[PDB]
């Protein structure tokens, strides 16, 4: 499946 | 680039304005390096700091830098985000809903998505929290399409995680909360939303026949097998497990789909150049030749026994084994003339070429098969002639071979096919 | 013909 989880980057 | 022994005193310092700064040194360093310190930032004791920045109402400023920086750590590993759950970040964020500032509202939203997106336990209890009545009124508006769109976007993605994971499956409450808002947002023309609106209702139909009927009562099954033809990959993909996913429930279940035309889209399905693609196809072609014998003539009506015939002459061998279940489910369940049809389309070569595979398990479903259709070739009385085909394909030998195959269950299968067909 | 998931 897709990420779990994401990181809000710049 | 502050170290993260200057983050420490300025968020030490009592000075609300020193504590910003330092939150925002914090907030750059977990979004900027690649290598981020999130550990380091942990074993300093910042959480419970961020986690009380959360309820500075007269800084929202502060507000945005301590829910970036929370976000961040934890979309970490699972326990990074237990430290973030651990510092009472979920009461605080959920309050975070109903700031203001759209910017702010939006911070939160994806960090309950990051920590929902840990696992099951971790979304109950955001759940538990009481995070679906906020959510869902960020979307109670007339048309989706006033609101901005990286917005949307976070709001469908946390609200599929919230959506996301089985053992156990979300509360059954929760589920029919979200889905009216899912249901919109899946009509949505945002190809994000889109795809991550797809991959909820995936999340929702893998489980029991109950929870399929609750997706499949709210009439999205339509909309699905439209967004089984769209071009972008990212929504194919979701579409094409979520309709595999409504086949594997009742006969009536599965007719829904065929009702709704996704059989005329697996032509190109089953061609398809992602081996997932082909791979989900197959799969989901397998549990509708599991059905009933009218829906069996629907395969046939469409043209796609001799695309069941190419996959199992040449794909990935995975592939080639979701098309021999297909086969050996059709043959289960077909009447004698859908069987004749299937072997005038040319099943026999490829099925006894795949009986040189190193996996067990298929050659099992393929001499299941094999069985299957002299079933039908003895109310016809034609045995021989199919022992003939076997036979001139190189088949008969290669059931010689595998009664000296090793694994217990080849045998009696081999052993009984010659018995009765063969000497 | 059982249909297998998921």
């Amino acid at each position: 499946g897709p990420p779990k989880k994401r990181a809000k980057v710049d | 680039n502050w170290s993260v022994e200057d983050i420490v005193k300025g968020i030490n310092s009592n000075n609300l304005e020193s504590q910003l700064q330092a939150t925002q040194a914090a907030r750059k360093l977990l979004s900027r390096e690649k290598q981020p310190p999130i550990d380091n930032i942990i074993r300093a004791g910042l959480i419970p700091k961020f986690v009380s920045f959360l309820g500075k109402t007269d800084c929202s400023p502060i507000q945005f830098e301590s829910a970036w920086a929370l976000t961040n750590i934890a979309s970490g590993t699972s326990e990074q985000t237990k430290a973030v759950v651990d510092g009472g970040a979920i009461p605080a964020f959920i309050s975070l809903l109903a700031s203001p500032h759209a910017h702010i509202s939006e911070q939160a939203v994806w960090a309950l998505g990051n920590i929902a997106g840990d696992g099951s336990a971790f979304r109950d209890l955001v759940i538990k929290h009481g995070a679906i009545d906020p959510l869902l009124a960020l979307l109670a508006v007339p048309d989706l399409s006033t609101l901005a769109c990286g917005y949307l976007r976070n709001l469908t993605w946390t609200l599929s995680n919230l959506c996301r994971n089985k053992n156990p499956a979300p509360p059954l409450d929760a589920v029919e909360q979200i889905l009216p808002t899912l249901v919109r947002l899946l009509h949505h023309n945002d190809p994000e939303v889109l795809a991550d609106s797809c991959w909820a209702i995936s999340y929702l139909t893998d489980g029991p026949n109950e929870r399929i009927e609750m997706v499949v009562k709210k009439g999205v099954v339509p909309q699905l097998v439209k967004l089984l033809g769209a071009t972008e990959l990212p929504i194919v993909t979701p579409a094409l497990r979520a309709i595999g996913n409504i086949v594997t429930g009742t006969d009536e279940q599965t007719q829904k789909v065929i009702d709704a035309g996704a059989l005329a889209v697996f032509p190109s399905l089953l061609t398809n150049p992602k081996t997932n693609i082909q791979k989900e196809a197959t799969w989901t072609m397998s549990n509708i030749t599991a059905g009933r014998q009218d829906q069996i003539q629907q395969v046939v009506n469409h043209g796609l026994v001799p695309f069941l015939v190419g996959v199992l002459s040449k794909a990935d061998f995975k592939t080639q084994k979701e098309a021999a279940w297909a086969i050996t489910n059709y043959t289960s369940g077909g009447t004698v003339e859908q069987i004749v049809y299937l072997v005038h389309c040319g099943i026999i070569e490829p099925l006894m070429n795949l009986l040189s595979a190193k996996d067990t398990k298929i050659i099992q479903v393929i001499l299941d098969a094999i069985s299957n259709i002299f079933q039908a070739a003895e109310k016809l009385g034609e045995t021989e002639k199919l022992s003939i085909m076997i036979e001139e394909c190189g088949g008969l030998d290669k059931i010689e071979a595998l009664q000296r195959h090793e694994n217990e269950s080849v045998y009696k299968a081999s052993l009984n096919l010659i018995e009765k067909y063969f000497s």
